């Protein structure tokens, strides 16, 4: 299966530099052109740059808005594409996707996209989250299903990644959009499991906050 | 640069209906020599990256259902969904690749209409660890309901309705088209500790009674 | 190799209950008597209880101070010994060790001890730590060795477990005793690595706080 | 119950010296029938659990060096270390198992004397994330020194010595017998941000200059 995995986003001040990486698997990376595409609420999807093959001297082309500031490059031995950004501005904020260009020489459509990595250009400071477990008021008074929660408070910037049991518990999960107040975000995540799993088994909330390089694991205890 | 325009900006339809959405370019996307239109359609389901649906204006990518059909030529293109399914919930984008820079339209957001559904409500007292920091967030989850506009009411000490609440709705679900929502009442620990009963009530313009969930601090 | 691994400590209020577990490996658990021993600053080492074999009907004996409140039990199928404590008091605070009794029937010496699990009997509340990375003022101005730090602040009760690179980085580490102030503990941990490892490699501080079921991972970034 | 007493409470010796420590019981630990003394010695190195050294008063457990010898009988026992090594740093406990309840002595703490060693000093400005919470802890590590009493002096803005400092010493190291110590100066963020130069100095009654480490806030 084809897979593209971006990494490297975080928060940078205006004027700052940041390098994004994208590791590919499931195909011969060397035979395909690669692109970087970005997405923001205000501009929608924007093609940023592309890069061709070793026999084309890795030729690159850029959108005008990034030309001279950003560099797309690749390392075929690592099956990776990169985006080195300098002199970053508030309008460079968004989710950056690496994409594979279709194989046929004149088909430029982008047939596989990574999950994206978030870039925030801001002068505000990074603030790690506090993470609180949310157990029901009673563990002995149940129904056939039990819902548990996790409160991820007072962080900046977005995003945070919430998972349950390291991603093993994936069905019945609702992670709500964060709400911004006094320059800090707060979000909650709920997970609904059969009554037979909790409290008889351990359930853990896992929070990652990429910008502060923080991971917090909190067991939901009665 | 080629400017791409899409219409409508959003559409709401029930499962089984036909949808039509258009994409216009500021100049032709055709190459006369090969008679191909250099136009792609992407689908972006909630919480996911865009996925290639169609390229060369009407060729489907592997895995794409034949309910999706791309058509049109030159400057005017159409994406039709013959019979919409709940899993088609998404923003649809067109993109020209006739010329650099490659450019995208602003998207058509497809929303799904479905039968009313009552929420599953769960209420949680503030975490005891949160109380160590002096804050008390009482949380209520209203899961898998429809339509989107639901009313959440907080009461402190049995029917004194309260308001320093923050509410947050998910996107529509890809499978069942419902919404879920978190309602969070944050007080100081001292104010939280002056009252006994905390209740979260969900209503939606009905003669039907609210779904009510509560807890009492005196269970300790 | 013989190994004994305790788990289950944390904070309990006076009057509360708590069950400790000890899983054994590297020997036929069923053939040996087991004990629980505890250690505190005020009382030193105290033998708490012992438990014999299946053919002795798992006979148990206790110290007078715990008799009637604590139960030592074993599950030979799980190679485990347990200590179920009820009606806990402030003087039951300490580190609890499970120990193996020597094989010979009349040799009661305790030849292998686990690492111990901490029990705090207190009415104070559990408070998870904040964890801060400590990088040198400059990553470009170095010496042949670089020392990095991790500040683990404002928690209760003790202990916390600090590790570097998930325990992979074990040499050159100094984790300082915590200092209690305004009812909360603070501690720091330093790690000294060659200049060639940082900043060229990622170094991560890993903090566990068993009482609040919290784990925080913080990368030490320039 | 049998009462076990140990002496001395602590001893300090340099590598290669002989140490003697005693353990007394309130009644005999001998079984006359088998002529064995039901007495054990345990060693507990810093940060580790106790380990069985000797049992039956003078039988060594597998792995224990023959520098350790248990001796004595009835109510008076001795643990001798013929030539002490740095790794023998530990608290030594005796324990009777003649009768239940099994009881322990209070321990003899063995400390190691060694050559003076200067610290390796490292200073760290407050974490920028800590500043988001309003607190500023400036940290200094003084690693692998001896003797234990070292003097740490903080200066703010070049030689204004400061004092709202918290200091914490490790135990002696099992391998090199040194100590390490953390010195933490905690101020508010606003006070931290009123000064430029932060210096940590280590001295120990000498004509020898302090080891000084510093940083300037204007490097940003």
């Amino acid at each position: 299966e084809v897979n593209l995995e971006e990494s490297g986003g975080g928060l940078v001040q205006p004027g700052g530099s940041m390098k994004l990486s994208c590791v590919a698997s499931g195909f011969t990376f060397s035979n395909y052109w690669m692109n970087w595409v970005r997405q923001s609420p205000e501009k929608g999807l924007e093609w940023v740059a592309d890069i061709r093959l070793k026999s084309n001297n890795y030729a690159t082309l850029y959108a005008e808005s990034v030309k001279g500031r950003f560099t797309i490059s690749r390392d075929d031995s690592k099956s990776s594409v990169y985006l080195q950004m300098n002199n970053l501005r508030a309008e460079d904020t968004g989710i950056y996707y690496c994409t594979r260009g279709a194989y046929y020489r004149y088909d430029y459509a982008m047939d596989y996209w990574g999950q994206g990595t978030s870039v925030t250009v801001s002068s505000a400071k990074t603030t790690p989250p506090s993470v609180y477990p949310l157990a029901p008021g009673s563990a002995a008074q149940t129904n056939s299903m039990v819902t548990l929660g996790c409160l991820v408070k007072g962080y900046f910037p977005e995003p945070v990644t919430v998972t349950w049991n390291s991603g093993s518990l994936s069905s019945g999960v609702h992670t709500f959009p964060a709400v911004l107040q006094s320059d800090l975000y707060t979000l909650s995540s709920s997970v609904t499991v059969p009554s037979s799993p909790r409290p008889s088994e351990t359930v853990t909330c896992n929070v990652a906050h990429p910008a502060s390089s923080t991971k917090v694991d909190k067991k939901i205890v009665p | 640069d080629i400017v791409m325009s899409q219409s409508p900006s959003s559409l709401a339809v029930s499962v089984g209906e036909k949808v039509t959405m258009t994409c216009k370019s500021s100049q032709s996307l055709l190459y006369s020599s090969n008679q191909m239109n250099y136009l792609a359609w992407y689908q972006q389901k909630p919480g996911q990256s865009p996925k290639l649906l169609i390229y060369w204006a009407s060729t489907r990518e592997s895995g794409v259902p034949d309910r999706f059909t791309g058509s049109g030529s030159g400057t005017d293109f159409t994406l039709t969904i013959s019979s919409v399914e709940a899993e088609d919930l998404a923003v649809y984008y067109c993109q020209q690749y006739h010329s650099y820079p490659f450019t995208f339209g602003s998207g058509t957001k497809l929303e799904i209409k479905r039968a009313d559904a009552a929420p599953t409500v769960s209420i949680f007292p503030p975490s005891s660890e949160q109380l160590t920091s002096g804050g008390a967030s009482v949380v209520c989850f209203l899961n898998n309901f429809y339509p989107k506009d639901i009313n959440v009411k907080w009461k402190i000490d049995g029917s004194e309705r309260q308001n320093g609440v923050l509410n947050s709705w998910t996107d529509q679900d890809s499978k069942d088209s419902t919404y879920s929502m978190s309602s969070t009442l944050t007080l100081t620990k001292d104010e939280y500790e002056r009252h006994n009963s905390y209740t979260c009530e969900a209503t939606h313009k009905t003669s039907t009674s609210p779904i009510v969930k509560s807890f009492n601090r005196n269970e300790c």
